[PDB]
């Protein structure tokens, strides 16, 4: 029921097309570990 | 998917932007210490001062004009006051000019 | 031909000494409004208007608050008829906001990260001497 | 450990903590507003874009087109505020797109009911006494402008002109004392918290002399019936029944 | 189970148990105090309201009958867990009151640490101040001594300070932490007191009638600080067996009083853990983190 | 500008819409263009609604320029609203309009035959334009969601393309 | 349409500050290769550097294993042609319109069944990084990539915007240079990209050990040995690589002469060690003795 | 690849599902019946 109806909701909200545009979700924060490690890159931090 | 606090990220970013050094963000499973990354010696000599934190700087601020009496018809520069140490025209000169003509012909 | 008046009420009677300044200012606004869209630019063709607008309301802001040289009634008539700018003024009266360039340079929703123009950053905390031209107003560091 | 160390430590941490927990970035604080632009901003944008033929724009082309989907809203919002013949000029709040693509009048015309009926009743009397006592009425021409006369500019043509007295009826100073001044305003008592709710303009409350003059002024557009047994078989229920039985009373619908 | 709780809009800074072990209180940036039932599905019944600033520290009484809660808006508040309603708004603090502590088993009395430069003693009934030891600067954590006659405080100058309620002078000053202390919690021994400090080291002390004059007892490694400088808080177990700490590293650190070994660095969180709560009855752990939710770990 | 941008985006250079929103060819068109350049009821309903509003705002511009009068403006507006049938030609594209059209006739017979009850004559000067105005406003309340749907479909089809795959 | 969690970009192109702020736009542009709409992420590289944008689909990236804007390889970081050649790969991605759209559709359907962890296909079967690839690799971030363009105005004199000229107000590069015109499509497909040819010529002129004439010259001269090495250490350099027959550690010249038992073994050892046999920090020079 | 086209017949309609009430024949009764 859950998965079914959520996909329903997206497909029918397509059939809304007049989208009652809701606000953009709050800014997310993502923590990123590059594969290439090296002190000369990222000014020497192993994360961004 | 991190979730961090908001004043602090912008504080660190502006620090690294205008001062050139920053409290490195690596949250490692090996316990590293607070290390100023980037211009490390600049962080050392400047005492870690942030662009947001007030600090003593005798740096010569560029000279500007100030015409803020709004009754002069062509007087008010107000907030739009130009910098006094600014140029009045921007152009390339005789050698680079002919060289750029030569390049635009070569292209 | 002036800002033809809607009130039909008589102007209170300081109106006669601030009349000519406002008149020449409106002359200048009409003129810099029509100034046609040359090879100038498309972002900067609207910088005159904000410039002039600030001026006019700044002027009245003087003659009521910093000189006290006009009455409450005349000042209110001059707002009501669109010479001054009610909220640009009511913002000027705040503490960090003496020289605010245009009222849109503090609109947080008009910018994607949710901030103010670099117009609004104190010149010291940048210290890099870099020319700032807030695309909105054309101002160079309002404060 | 060094004291001045700890002192600039207190300095730094004080400033930091102070800004970080400042009331500005408290939890539910919502940024204040969007206040008005100057009018010349709109005027200049729209007179600049002109008719999008100069390739200097050439990107507002796409948005200009895509905004067609909403122009039946702009038209409805525009026509529902037109200025009502006792007025010469009406100023309206306008919401617009920063490229001039569209311009919605952003307002709803609330009116006080007895005021409104009295104003239109005065119009009734004036129009009638005028059409009776004018020698020859000239009817304007439709369309008023030709097929290839481009539309006028506001700024160059109407901006500074004087606007030609409207259809006021001239109210008598004694009997119509309670209304003579605010009668023909756009929204009459908009800003007087004795008689109106506020500046959103709901909720009137009036004095009984006000109501009596208003009544007498709107007397022309009114029914001089006092009760309901005039509509005996002429109300909603009589019509519902007649319709249901497919029989039709003398002067009623079929 | 893991039992993660959510329903808080911003960071939760403080989470603690009923001293019954019956109900749960958590609080943080959202300027209100949420309550839950610890057992069953860990469900939410009540929400206390009113505090305009951020709830920086909530503190129970030792029965669980009234609630103390230090707010950013210069005020402490005591409320009725019976109702959830305000009985007292401890105003008069001249700045950010971060820390609060109700006297346990003594007369009803409160010590509050604040960002004004004073520690304040207050009686709940008088609506007036009792005593106030202006040392120089911000005090970031405050706890009584089980005699209710000394008061311990930790701030920016790294020397943990203790005042005698009767002579009103700096009774006991202890030293050895390299940077600012962020948390004090005296075990239920009435003797052993736990100190977190963002210099990455945690320490143990003991306030007694007679101590070796340099009472830096046990030392553990592991805690972290970063550009956040969030307030980091520690606790003893009900037994004085395990110390629990949080840090800006997303790792719940569980150590032991005995062997000082790392019994746990548990992951599971997304943002910095600000407060860990031990169940007064069970081996139940509740983590309040800056990821806008909580965890209910069972060990 | 919107309608002209539409016309010229479809690459129909042989047509032009003049300033009273009449659509006129500037050549004689072969079959291929007589076909390529047919338009729908969305385009034409939008055209005709804009023509009604231009008639109205231009009556007001005549008032404000000094050309007419307050009374001539009022009566000309009353005229406009009573005679939408003979001025726009909207009924061609949504024929349900005659509801409205017949209504604005019925009202006119009321008002007129109560306006001129005495010495007042059968002449032009009767502008009491509240009623017809109301009528066309309710019509617009009804039509805006319809036209927004039809125009959304037209614009989508013009920018994405028509879907001939799984019809 | 694609939908991603973050870009997938070179550290050079991602910037210098540890703390970056980046904007996403859903279905924002069209992949210049995949031809379909993508989500487009835009970040400010550094102070006074142009805002960069991801310019190729996430699938068009995972397929050839490159950085969505920098376009250079992910591990080594050379043009796509160079990496392909060094991996000896033969990438068969179609070129014409219909065949390419069809290939893209099925490759995307099959990459849907992945883990999002490593490139699909031979880019896993070709990760044996050859010393040529490691040798051509960039070492530190060539952050000259993110400075702004050349001001047509300031090249003609006109950039009257003061110091704010939207482009580097320097000399325009002579258009005759091969390193000027490299269309995106070719640089992704690897067909006649000038930077690839210049870098390949550079790799061909790079020093590698030379082979001798005679099969019987099975003594290999290693020059620059030093007296911190042992004969057993030279063994461990050339012991399991095959068999060594003899070892002469010349201490009067600080060199070595290794007689092997298999010609191919010694050849692989010495060529693979050419100037890069770094044992105890000594630059030995592997060559075939007299 | 979702279109913004639309249909007259895809407007919302009959947006609530009727459920079989207590007396009509609910799955409870038919679960019971003989
Ligand atoms: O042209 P219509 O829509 O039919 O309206 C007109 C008109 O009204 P306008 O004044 O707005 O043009 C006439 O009005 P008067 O001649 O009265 O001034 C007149 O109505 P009368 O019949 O009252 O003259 C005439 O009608 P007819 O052709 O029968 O005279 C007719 O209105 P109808 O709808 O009545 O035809
Ligand atoms: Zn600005
Ligand atoms: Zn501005
Ligand atoms: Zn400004």
């Amino acid at each position: 029921r859950v998965a079914l109806e959520k996909s329903v909701s997206q497909k029918v909200a397509a059939a809304m097309p007049v989208r009652a545009a809701d606000k953009l979700a709050p800014a997310q924060y993502i923590r990123y570990t590059p594969s290439q490690q090296g002190v000369a890159f990222n000014s020497g931090a192993k994360q961004r | 998917p991190a979730h961090i606090n908001d004043f602090m990220f912008e504080q660190q970013r502006r620090t690294f932007a205008t001062y050139g050094y920053a409290l490195d963000p690596s949250l490692d499973n090996h316990q590293v210490s607070a290390k100023y990354i980037g211009s490390v010696e600049e962080a050392e000599k400047n005492q870690g001062l942030t662009v947001f934190e007030t600090g003593q700087k005798k740096t010569e601020k560029r000279k500007k004009f100030k015409e803020n009496d709004a009754s002069n018809i062509d007087g008010f520069l107000g907030p739009w006051a130009k910098y006094v140490d600014e140029k009045d025209v921007a152009k390339p000169s005789e050698e680079e000019q002919k060289e750029l003509d030569e390049i635009t012909a070569k292209r | 031909m002036p800002k033809v008046k809607r009130s039909r009420k008589a102007p209170p009677d300081g109106w006669e000494l601030i009349e000519p300044t406002l008149d020449e200012l409106d002359q200048k606004m009409r003129e810099a409004e029509t100034e046609p869209h040359e090879g100038k630019r498309k972002v900067e063709s609207l910088w005159p208007i904000f410039r002039i607008h600030h001026q006019k309301t700044r002027y009245i802001f003087d003659l009521f608050y910093k000189r006290k040289a006009i009455s409450r009634e005349l000042y209110e008539y001059c707002i009501k008829e669109g010479y001054a700018d009610k909220n640009l003024i009511a913002k000027w009266k705040k503490q960090g906001y003496e020289n605010l360039c245009c009222l849109r340079c503090i609109q947080t929703r008009d910018t994607n990260f949710g901030t103010n123009c670099i117009c609004r950053v104190p010149k010291s905390k940048l210290e890099v001497g870099r020319i700032i031209e807030c695309t909105h107003c054309g101002c160079r560091g309002c404060s | 450990m060094s004291e001045e160390k700890l002192q600039e430590k207190a300095r730094k941490w004080q400033q930091l903590q102070a800004k970080r927990y400042a009331e500005k970035r408290k939890f539910g604080f919502v940024d204040a507003q969007k206040e008005d632009m100057p009018p010349e901003h709109v005027r200049k944008i729209i007179r600049d874009h002109g008719d999008m033929t100069n390739r200097k724009f050439r990107h507002d082309k796409r948005v200009y087109l895509g905004a067609l989907k909403y122009m039946p809203h702009a038209v409805l919002k525009l026509l529902e505020n037109m200025p009502m013949p006792w007025e010469q000029i009406r100023d309206v709040p306008v919401l617009y797109h920063i490229t001039g693509a569209i311009s919605f009048v952003n307002e709803i015309p609330w009116v006080i009911e007895p005021v409104y009926i009295s104003q239109w009743g005065s119009m009734w009397i004036m129009m009638r006494r005028e059409k009776r006592d004018r020698r020859h009425f000239k009817r304007m021409r439709f369309p008023p402008f030709d097929d290839e006369e481009p539309p006028l500019d506001y700024a160059d043509n109407i901006l500074d002109v004087e606007p030609l007295e409207a259809i006021q009826l001239e109210l008598d100073p004694e009997e119509d004392a309670p209304v003579l001044d605010w009668f023909y305003d756009h929204q009459p008592l908009r800003d007087s918290r004795k008689y109106v709710n506020g500046s959103t303009y709901q909720r009137w409350q009036f004095t009984l002399p006000m109501m009596s003059t208003l009544y007498r002024l709107a007397n022309q557009l009114l029914t001089d019936l006092v009760d309901d047994n005039y509509f005996y078989l002429f109300d909603l229920k009589a019509f519902f029944t007649s319709k249901a039985l497919n029989m039709a009373i003398p002067g009623g619908p079929k | 189970p893991i039992m993660l709780l959510s329903g808080h809009e911003g960071e939760v800074y403080c989470c603690k148990f009923h001293p019954n072990g019956s109900t749960l209180a958590s609080a943080g940036f959202d300027r209100l105090i949420l309550l839950w039932n610890v057992y069953g599905d860990c469900d939410n019944y009540a929400t206390l309201k009113g505090h305009s600033g951020a709830v920086m520290e909530l503190h129970y009484n030792t029965d669980g009958s009234m609630l103390f809660s230090a707010s950013t808006d210069k005020t402490v508040a005591v409320w009725d867990s019976e109702t959830g309603e305000r009985v007292k708004r401890l105003k008069g603090h001249t700045s950010f009151v971060n820390s609060c502590y109700p006297a346990r088993r003594g007369p009803q009395l409160v010590c509050t640490g604040s960002d004004d430069g004073t520690v304040k003693l207050w009686d709940i009934r008088k609506k007036a101040a009792i005593q106030t030891f202006q040392n120089t600067y911000q005090v970031l954590a405050v706890t009584f001594n089980d005699t209710s006659d000394q008061i311990i405080s930790g701030g920016i100058d790294n020397d943990i300070k203790v005042w005698d309620l009767r002579q009103n002078k700096l009774t006991y000053t202890m030293r050895g932490h390299a940077d600012s202390v962020t948390g004090l919690s005296l075990s239920s021994e009435g003797s052993y007191l736990l100190s977190n400090a963002m210099d990455n080291t945690v320490r143990v002390w003991d306030v007694r009638p007679f101590a070796p004059k340099e009472r830096c007892v046990k030392i553990f490694q592991g805690n972290v600080h970063n550009f956040e400088k969030n307030l980091l808080r520690c606790s003893w177990s009900p037994d004085g067996s395990k110390i629990a700490a949080g840090s800006a590293d997303r790792f719940v650190y569980v150590w032991d009083t005995t062997s000082r070994r790392i019994l746990y660095k548990l992951p599971g969180h997304a943002g910095s853990i600000n407060e860990v709560a031990f169940h007064p009855d069970e081996p139940i752990i509740i983590s309040a983190s800056s990821d806008k939710r909580l965890y209910m770990g069972e060990i | 500008n919107m309608l002209n941008l539409l016309i010229h985006r479809k690459n129909l250079n042989y047509l032009h819409l003049d300033y009273n929103f009449n659509l006129k060819p500037v050549k004689t068109l072969t079959t291929k263009e007589r076909k390529k350049s047919r338009f729908g009821n969305a385009f034409h309903l939008c055209r005709e609604v804009l023509r009604l509003t231009k008639l109205v705002v231009d009556s007001h511009v005549q008032y404000r320029l000094g050309n007419v009068d307050a009374f001539q403006l009022a009566d000309g507006l009353q005229y406009i609203f009573a005679h939408v049938g003979q001025l726009t030609g909207m009924y061609r594209y949504k024929y349900k309009l005659m509801r409205q059209i017949r209504m604005c006739k019925d009202l006119k017979h009321l008002i007129y035959y109560r306006f001129n009850t005495g010495p007042v004559g059968k002449g032009p000067g009767c502008g009491f334009w509240a009623a017809g105005w109301r009528v066309w406003l309710f019509f617009m309340r009804g039509i805006t969601p319809l036209l927004e749907r039809w125009l959304g479909n037209l614009l989508a089809r013009q920018f994405e393309g028509r879907h001939s795959k799984g019809v | 349409w694609e939908d991603a969690d973050f870009p997938i970009l070179c550290q050079t192109c991602l910037g210098e500050n540890p703390y970056i702020r980046m904007t996403k736009e859903k279905y924002g542009k069209e992949c210049k290769i995949c031809a379909r709409p993508f989500t487009v992420f835009r970040w400010c590289p550094g102070v006074r550097m142009r805002f960069k944008k991801t310019e190729v689909c996430q699938t068009c990236s995972k397929l050839k294993n490159v950085c969505q804007t920098c376009l250079l390889d992910l591990e080594y970081g050379l043009p796509i042609q160079v990496r392909d050649a060094g991996l000896s790969f033969k990438d068969d991605m179609p070129k014409s319109d219909v065949n390419k759209e069809y290939y893209t559709q099925n490759m995307e359907r099959e990459i849907s069944n992945s883990d999002g962890t490593r490139p699909v296909g031979m880019l896993g079967k070709a990760t044996s990084t050859s010393d040529m690839l490691l040798k051509l690799a960039r070492t530190t971030p060539y952050y000259k990539r993110n400075r702004p363009h050349i001001c047509s105005f300031w090249v003609k004199g006109e950039c009257k915007r003061g110091e704010e000229c939207p482009y580097r107000h320097e000399k325009p590069t002579d258009p005759d240079d091969p390193l000027a015109d490299q269309n995106i499509k070719d640089r992704y497909y690897g067909i006649n990209d000038p930077v690839a040819d210049k870098l390949l010529k550079r790799a061909s002129t790079m020093p590698r050990l030379d082979p001798p004439e005679d099969k019987t010259i099975t003594t290999l001269y290693v020059g620059g040995l030093g007296d911190t090495i042992t004969e057993t250490d030279l063994r461990n350099h050339f012991y399991q690589f095959g068999e060594i027959r003899t070892i002469t550690v010349v201490q009067r010249q600080q060199c070595a002469f290794i007689q092997f038992a298999t010609r191919q073994a010694a050849e692989v050892a010495a060529e693979k060690s050419f100037n890069k046999l770094i044992v105890n920090g000594r630059r030995l020079n592997v060559k075939w003795g007299r | 690849q979702l279109s913004k086209q639309y249909s007259s017949r895809d407007l919302p309609s009959h947006t609530k599902i009727k459920y079989r009430q207590t007396t009509q024949d609910a799955p409870e009764e038919v679960r019971n019946r003989d």
